[PDB]
């Protein structure tokens, strides 16, 4: 498979050799819109907790 | 000189209707809810589509 | 710059002391070698032009029109064969050092700092023109069409001379800076109206303005394709250059005293568009197209805009491109059927097959291909005019859908549909002329990619 | 407005708008056999009247029958897809390439069909062999001063093709 | 994240081979026309998954570098988002359009 | 390496995924082999690149100018005063006019880090930017074309002077 | 000596040069200045480029 | 015996100016990429150090290409 | 049982209801034969400068270059200044350029007044 | 699209859908044998006729063409002018 | 070589001169030669012609020129730029042509008609307002951080 | 519907012209009620990217859905009865805003005709 092999693989290299190193030395590029936390999440990060969503009722 | 003994136009009208049975509500399934959905109609006013069509 | 000049002094004699059968490969050689010597000179920063040998420098409104001046040279002394390769060798020496000059004193007017020497190069840039289209036109009207351009350029262009003395010896010299660093704002008299519209009515001969105008087609629908191209291309490029030169002067009466000519401007654009919908005579779209486009041009210098400048240079730069190309395409149909009319080569995409491509390629630059630089030239001329006023958008846009019909007009008509098949005289497309199909339309797709280097000194 | 006559008839003219009017019919008409009653009643019109020689009761029903013709007609008719107008209407007038051409190749892709361009030399000696004297002959001996006509006679005289035969002959195939 | 931005510039690329194929050509491929089918079918195959990944969570993003004419107070480069409409608007596009490269190679075999 | 202090980069915030699921996990196999066909080799040749600019090195440098005085500063004509002095004030127009677009630049990232939710938190950035801009937009706007430095200091001169008077009859 | 010597070439001559018209020391400049200005209080892009303590306004 | 004679054009001329066109861009392109590529990647760029204390430089060490 | 079909400058009149086509005289009749003797003689060498082997350039349409001469060129002899050329000269020319001058002297004087009022919506203006 | 067309089977063609119409006879009805002078059926129903092959085969034919058929041979004459039908 | 005299300078009279010329010139008709006439608008001394000339001239002729309808000698119409199939259709319309006009105008005028009394006379179900708690979004509108807090709430019902 | 019919056929009185709903006064047919819960907890709210124009009441239950539609994505029909509780809270929140028209609307009915009867 010959041409499964450059057409997933060879760009697929020029790309991500691309997309590190010179294009994270240019400053403002890419950026991420944030995932979206939820009173019963914790962060992956440091690891610190929100306190949970209140009282339910009237339903 | 009707003739479609062709395996290319069967596989482009069988992955089309494929797309065109289930792939909707694939689609309209997990979209991202990014409106706020109206919901609560009266009688004939979700009827009246079935209603117009079937007329 | 000395050493820009001075080879093409000393690539005159070549012609003249090199054999027959052995000038052609010398000539085309040694003016692509100093092609490349012109593309070295590109050293502009920042800060001031690259001011030398008192007489000389180079701004970014000088450097792109003279790399395109010493490379549209050797371009066009390939392209000017077939038409006399039959002619003796004495007329065609002539012809041949008689481009070369033309180019000498072309380079003498865009690196122009004394404004008395930049007149002198003007209507030396005219005189050899003459002499080109009217010895070796090849039509029958060619001789009233050499007249009528002498006498329109001379007598527009004549009065800017008294006006340019008089600044001379009514303020001091004539450098750009020191024309610049001291300029007074004058008042509006009239005597300062007769000034303004002494040179800005030189310059409107020269473009030419819609009201002066048929100066132009007749001019260049009976010239050689050598003398056709200059002049579109190289002359109404070196009339705007020279305006964007003079405009730094009376800056504070031009806001009152240049109304009408926005008017005449914009109306004539829209006028020309719609008279090139119509004509026979494939020839002559092309100088109607280049009307449009100096009318487009004018209005972004009577504007005063950075925006409206660079537009102004990348327009200029562009269309001298497209339309110098475009008249080639019409020389290799012409060459192909005796005809000059349009609707008798009917056909020529069975035929003569990747032509098609060439066409195809050069009427959707005239286009506004959505990359090219017509369009990054009339578009920014379109937003400088908007913050000018909030309603001239119409008549630009109109002129956008004219000139998209006009183009599709001449490609569907020219080159589609039918072959009308009692022709059998045309042969398969030569490499001479694919050569210049690719020498056309290579530095405009580079240029396409990387366009900052030509943009306007206001960057 | 045709070749050979000067003018059509009235016959003629009769006839083209029954062949209009069929065809309006058939546009207008689905199913196919309620066109087929409506196409003989349409003939039973024409059959009312059609043993009259009035020449100008004839014309004047002429002039009343384009009138009903043009009241009731159809909007698109149904044009045949190489009709004018059609669908294709010389769809492949693309790849219909002159024969007057071909011979501006290389030789050495000449040289890479050989028995056809062999044949198309005897073809074109063919064609130069008998052009000069037979058939100019026979254009300018047997028209008058004026021609008037445009059917050339075909060459009955003694040998060789009739004349002005190559760009007609030489037609290309209408489907390549 | 890397994977992310790279599949859908490689979606992008893979758009641009054929092009490039015919330009070295110099030659009668009786097999381009599969070339295309086959490089459009691998494009949608690795566009569907990015797509995936936004409805799993998100990580909504654009891109942009190689500026080009930043002339006065603004600037221009390349510069693509991938969001909602951006994303779920691919896959469809590249579906359809690969069934008509199929049909085209049927309907129009013969010219 | 970029500083920091000048593009300002917000806390990140990232939570972590917790299944609940048993289809199970596309993107875990994906992203497995992912790292391992594609972020191994050309982190490899990556390195061996970085160990042939560690071979020999180079350097460059900013170009740093001096300060010559003013323009209010020069006399009548004096060209080689203004000389120096409209070179610095152009200068200084290039950089100012850069200076809007990394305000500019920073308004985007603002914008598009919050997501969908714009209308709070980019409050100071809009802030800087309509002061600057108001800056921009008093000093250096409708001069047109030829700015040599004398239309700027004309405009200046007629802005203090419209203010002089608005304070006169406003005091 | 049109093509691979002259436009091939041409391409790398005008693809790097130095800052055409000044722009990247322009880029690192207004960095330095912006990291300055924000950092020692001072207001990012003062108006009044030249200092009105340096004018001698026409009165009445 | 189904095949005809299709008329073409003709192909001879196009795909001759055609190859020797990519042969004469291939002719110093590919040594041109060849070289842009062992100059970027077997020298290195620069490094953006500030100016030493008591140095002048010349006008180049202002780049980080080194063909620039 | 029609409305009967008026034509206008557009809606052709076809060849049924004409109705010229009916009344017909002798000179009708005489003007279709020479108008078919016309198109014969034009067809006759036509078709001789057509099928000839030695011809190598186009058949050299002669009617084709004096309608190009016609249009072009041969406009202005002959041409005399007359009350109708004139009038519709002056009108053609003049009158949407001064219309345009007074719809720009018009918005640039409102843009004008609206500055010196000095509440323009310059909130950020900055590429003018 | 791919009809294959040749002398004889069209000529079957057309002699099979002139002995289908019912008004002529299909005794003496020969290949060339003509349609006013002999059979005796008058111009509109031959000009039926030529609607019939016109229906049939796909093509109209021009009324200066239709004055001039007249019987069945001339008929497959111009039909094989129109679709080129030899090899 | 052409000759100067096969151009048309001058205008049309006199009677014997003119009409000669044009019929042996413009290998017409003697009296259907007809000039502008004279309106002084240049047009030199070319016929009129009767101006439609493209969707007639049957395709069924089969004259030179296949899709331009010419015949190689005509007299070359003079708008003939104006009107090549693919620029104007002069067909006969089915209908008429002011009655076309008049149904158009009419359809459009009544849309845009009631689309005005619709523009006066909305939709509305019986329905309140988006309650919005936190002062009618306030804090999430375009701004005022702490300026003025400006209590407006819903009620229970 | 009927009051649609009403209000462009009838008078244009009795049918509060909308888009300015309160008309009549608040506590007035309440008198001393009103709790307005509203447990969405604003700054969790605005830290959770939800659009403007959905940051609306009973958007907790929104916020139940987001969670479980997150942690079980290739669950395919796992997550509905949130998502129906949130329509449920929704549709009581259209009932809500019908029960103040016709508040409005028996208001500007039975008062303005019984002060316009004995005036
Ligand atoms: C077009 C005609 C342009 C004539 C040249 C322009 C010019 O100098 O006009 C002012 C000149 C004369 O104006 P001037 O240049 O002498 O200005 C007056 C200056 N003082 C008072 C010091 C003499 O007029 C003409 O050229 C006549 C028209």
């Amino acid at each position: 498979s010959i041409f499964a092999f450059t057409h997933v693989l060879i760009p697929v290299w020029i790309i991500h050799y691309y997309l590190k190193y010179h294009v994270t030395t240019k400053p403002y590029t890419i950026v991420e819109k944030k995932p979206r936390i939820f009173p019963g999440d914790t962060i992956l990060e440091t690891g610190e907790v929100i306190p949970p969503m209140k009282e339910f009722p009237d339903q | 000189n009707i003739n479609e003994n062709n395996p290319f136009l069967i596989n482009s009208i069988k992955r089309l209707l494929i797309g065109s049975l289930f792939a909707g509500f694939i689609i309209s399934n997990n979209i991202p809810p990014m409106t706020i959905p109206q919901m609560t109609m009266p009688h004939y006013l979700k009827m009246t589509a079935l209603t117009v069509t079937i007329l | 710059m000395l050493k820009y000049i001075i080879p093409t002094m000393m690539l005159m004699p070549l012609t003249w002391l090199s054999k027959n059968s052995m000038i052609w490969i010398n000539t085309t050689l040694h003016s692509l070698l100093i092609s490349l010597t012109s593309l070295l000179l590109l050293n502009q920063f920042g800060d001031n032009s690259l001011n030398f040998s008192l007489t000389f420098f180079s701004d970014s409104l000088s450097t792109p029109l003279l790399i395109l001046t010493m490379w549209l040279l050797p371009l066009m002394l390939m392209a000017s064969q077939h038409h006399l390769s039959k002619e003796n060798l004495a007329r065609k020496k002539l012809f041949i050092s008689m481009l070369i000059l033309l180019q000498l004193f072309l380079i003498m007017t865009f690196t122009a700092t004394e404004l008395i020497f930049f007149y002198i190069m003007f209507e030396a840039t005219l005189v050899p023109t003459l002499i080109i289209i009217t010895r070796w036109g090849n039509q029958t009207e060619r001789l009233n069409a050499g007249l009528y351009f002498l006498f329109y350029t001379l007598a527009g262009s004549l009065p800017l001379l008294v006006a340019l003395i008089y600044i001379q010896n009514t303020m001091g010299s004539l450098n750009f800076l020191i024309l610049q660093y001291w300029v007074q704002p004058m008042p509006n008299s009239w005597s300062n109206t007769f000034m303004w519209l002494a040179c800005m009515m030189a310059f409107m001969v020269k473009m030419p303005l819609y009201g002066l105008h048929l100066w132009l087609p007749k001019a260049h629908v009976e010239a050689p394709i050598a003398g056709s191209m200059v002049l579109a291309a190289i002359l109404l490029k070196l009339g705007g250059y020279g305006m964007m030169r003079i405009t730094l002067l009376l800056n504070p009466i031009t806001d009152f005293m240049a109304y009408p000519f926005i008017m005449l401007s914009l109306w004539g654009m829209i006028m020309t568009s719609s008279i090139c919908l119509r004509q026979t005579d494939l020839k002559s779209l092309i100088a109607y197209s280049s009307v449009s486009h100096m009318a487009l041009v004018i209005v972004a210098i009577l504007i005063q805009t950075p925006w409206s400048y660079m537009g102004a240079t990348a327009l200029m730069i562009a269309h001298g491109l497209t339309s110098s190309m475009l008249f080639c395409l019409a020389n290799s149909n012409y060459e192909r059927v005796h005809s000059r009319t349009m609707i008798l080569a009917r056909g020529l995409q069975t035929l003569l097959p990747l032509m098609a491509a060439w066409w195809l390629l050069a009427s959707l630059t005239n286009l506004a291909l959505p990359p090219s630089i017509n369009l990054i030239g009339e578009l920014f001329v379109v937003m400088s005019t908007f913050s000018w006023s909030n309603i001239t958008i119409i008549l630009m846009g109109l002129n956008m859908v004219i000139t998209a019909l006009y183009s599709l007009y001449m490609l569907i008509t020219t080159q589609r549909g039918k072959h009308t098949h009692h022709i059998n005289n045309i042969l398969p497309s030569f490499t001479r002329e694919n050569a210049l199909m690719s020498l056309h339309m290579l530095p405009l797709l580079l240029l396409s990619l990387n366009p900052k280097i030509i943009l306007g000194p206001l960057y | 407005f045709l070749p050979s006559a000067a003018y059509l008839t009235h016959q003629q003219k009769v006839l083209q708008l029954y062949k209009r009017a069929l065809r309006h019919l058939e546009s207008r008409c689905v199913h196919r056999d309620k066109y087929r009653y409506f196409a003989c009643l349409l003939r039973a019109r024409f059959d009312e009247h059609k043993n009259e020689k009035d020449m100008v009761k004839a014309t004047q029903l002429l002039r009343e029958a384009e009138k009903e013709f043009w009241h009731g007609q159809h909007p698109q008719p149904y044009i045949f897809p190489e009709s004018p107008g059609g669908t294709s209407y010389e769809r492949y007038e693309c790849y219909k390439v002159p024969e007057w051409c071909l011979d501006d190749w290389h030789p050495s892709e000449k040289a890479m069909y050989p028995d056809y361009f062999a044949k198309r030399e005897q073809w074109k000696k063919l064609r130069r062999e008998s052009w000069e004297r037979e058939v100019k002959q026979l254009q300018e001996e047997t028209p008058v001063g004026g021609p008037r006509t445009e059917a050339l006679p075909p060459a009955r005289k003694q040998g060789d093709l009739p004349p002005l035969w190559w760009h007609i002959v030489t037609r290309p195939r209408e489907r390549p | 994240m890397n994977l992310f931005s790279s599949l859908t510039l490689v979606t992008l690329i893979l758009l641009t081979m054929p092009i490039a194929a015919i330009n070295f050509n110099t030659h009668k491929f009786t097999n381009y026309p599969l070339y295309v089918k086959t490089t459009i079918s691998c494009a949608f195959i690795t566009s569907m998954i990015p797509t995936m990944m936004f409805i799993h969570t998100g990580q909504e993003m654009i891109i942009s570098n190689w500026h080009w004419l930043t002339i006065q107070t603004l600037k221009l480069s390349l510069s693509f988002k991938m969001d909602f409409f951006s994303m779920m608007f691919v896959p469809v596009a590249l579906f359809v359009t690969w069934s008509i490269m199929e049909f085209s190679m049927w309907y129009m075999h013969s010219d | 390496s970029w500083d920091k202090d000048v593009y300002p980069e917000p806390p990140r915030r990232t939570p972590a995924p917790s299944p609940q699921t048993s289809l199970p996990n596309p993107i875990t196999y994906l992203t497995k082999a992912f790292d391992l066909l594609v972020d191994r080799p050309v982190t490899l040749v990556r390195e061996f690149i970085e160990r042939q600019h560690a071979k020999n090195k180079y350097y460059y440098y900013h170009r740093e100018f001096r300060r010559v005085p003013d323009i209010t500063e020069c006399h009548e004509k004096d060209v080689l005063c203004m000389f120096e002095a409209e070179m610095q004030w152009k200068r200084d127009y290039k950089v100012d006019q850069e200076i809007v677009n990394i305000i500019q630049e920073r308004l985007k990232a603002c914008q598009q880090r919050e997501g969908e939710s714009h209308r709070q938190n980019c409050a100071k950035e809009l802030q800087q930017f309509t002061q600057v801009v108001k800056a921009y937009q008093d000093r250096y706007h409708d001069l047109g074309a030829h700015y040599s430095a004398r239309k700027c200091l004309a405009k200046q001169k007629q802005r203090m002077l419209a203010e002089r008077k608005a304070t006169k009859e406003a005091a | 000596f049109g093509f691979s010597i002259v436009l091939v070439l041409g391409s790398t001559f005008v693809a790097y040069l130095p800052d055409y018209r000044m722009q990247e020391w322009a880029r690192r400049e207004a960095e330095r200045l912006v990291k300055y200005r924000e950092a020692h209080g001072l207001p990012l892009m003062e108006s009044n480029c030249f200092d009105p303590s340096k004018i001698q306004l026409p009165e009445d | 015996g189904k095949r005809l004679f299709i008329i073409k054009p003709s192909g001879f001329y196009d795909k001759r100016f055609l190859k020797l066109l990519r042969f004469y861009i291939l002719l110093t392109g590919i040594p041109v990429v060849i070289g842009i590529t062992l100059i970027n990647v077997f020298i290195g760029e620069a490094e953006l150090a500030e100016i030493p204390e008591g140095y002048v430089p010349e006008h180049w060490e202002y780049f980080k290409h080194p063909i620039s | 049982s029609f409305p009967k079909y008026e034509p206008s400058r557009l809606a052709s009149l076809p060849t049924t209801l004409d109705p010229a086509e009916y009344d017909i005289s002798s000179e009708t009749r005489k003007a279709q034969a020479e108008r078919l003797a016309i198109r014969s003689r034009l067809k006759r060498e036509y078709q001789l400068q057509y099928n000839d082997p030695s011809r190598r350039g186009v058949v050299e349409d002669p009617a084709l270059i004096r309608w190009t001469c016609a249009r072009s060129a041969n406009v202005y002899p002959n041409f005399r200044p007359n009350t109708k050329t004139s009038l519709l000269g002056a009108l053609f020319g003049i009158g949407p350029l001064i219309f345009w001058y007074y719809v720009f002297k018009t918005d640039r004087d409102r843009k004008e007044k609206l500055i010196q009022e000095g509440k323009l919506d310059r909130t950020f203006n900055i590429s003018y | 699209d791919a009809p294959p067309l040749t002398l004889e089977g069209i000529k079957d063609r057309v002699l099979y859908v002139l002995k289908l119409y019912d008004k002529i006879d299909p005794e003496k009805l020969s290949v060339n044998s003509h349609f006013m002078k002999d059979l005796g059926l008058d111009s509109l129903d031959q000009v039926e006729i030529i609607m019939a092959m016109e229906d049939e085969f796909g093509f109209e034919i021009p009324d200066i063409d239709a004055e001039k058929l007249m019987c069945p041979q001339e008929i497959v004459d111009y039909i094989a002018d129109k679709k080129d039908v030899y090899e | 070589s052409h000759i100067t005299k096969d151009m048309l300078p001058g205008p049309y009279p006199k009677t014997p001169e003119e009409r000669a010329a044009a019929a042996k010139k413009y290998n017409m008709r003697v009296e259907d030669y007809e000039p502008y006439p004279d309106d002084g608008m240049g047009y030199g001394d070319y016929p009129k012609l009767p101006d439609r000339s493209q969707q007639e001239r049957d395709p069924w002729y089969d004259w030179d020129h296949p899709d331009l309808r010419l015949n190689w000698g005509e007299p070359m119409h003079w708008d003939l730029d104006m009107y090549i199939r693919n620029r104007v259709d002069t067909s006969p319309t089915p209908v008429n042509w002011n009655l076309m006009c008049k149904h158009l105008f009419g359809f459009v005028a009544f849309m845009l008609f009631m689309f005005w009394v619709g523009e006066t006379y909305p939709t509305y179900q019986p329905v309140g307002p988006k309650q919005y708690p936190y002062n009618n979004l306030y804090l999430e509108r375009g701004g005022d951080p702490n300026k003025e807090p400006e209590p407006v709430v819903h009620y229970e019902i | 519907g009927a009051h649609l019919a009403r209000r462009y056929l009838g008078d244009a009185s009795v049918e509060p012209e909308p888009l300015r709903m309160p008309t009549f006064p608040p506590d007035y047919g309440f008198p001393e009620r009103k709790e307005r819960e509203m447990v969405a907890t604003q700054q969790e709210m605005n830290d959770a990217q939800l659009v403007l124009q959905q940051r609306d009441y009973c958007a907790h239950y929104l916020i139940r859905f987001l969670k479980c539609k997150r942690d079980s994505f290739p669950n395919f029909l796992a997550c509905k009865h949130e998502q129906h509780d949130w329509d449920y809270c929704e549709h009581l929140d259209y009932v809500k805003r019908m029960k103040e028209f016709e508040r409005e609307r028996r208001l500007l009915q039975r008062k303005k005709r019984r002060e316009q009867r004995e005036a």
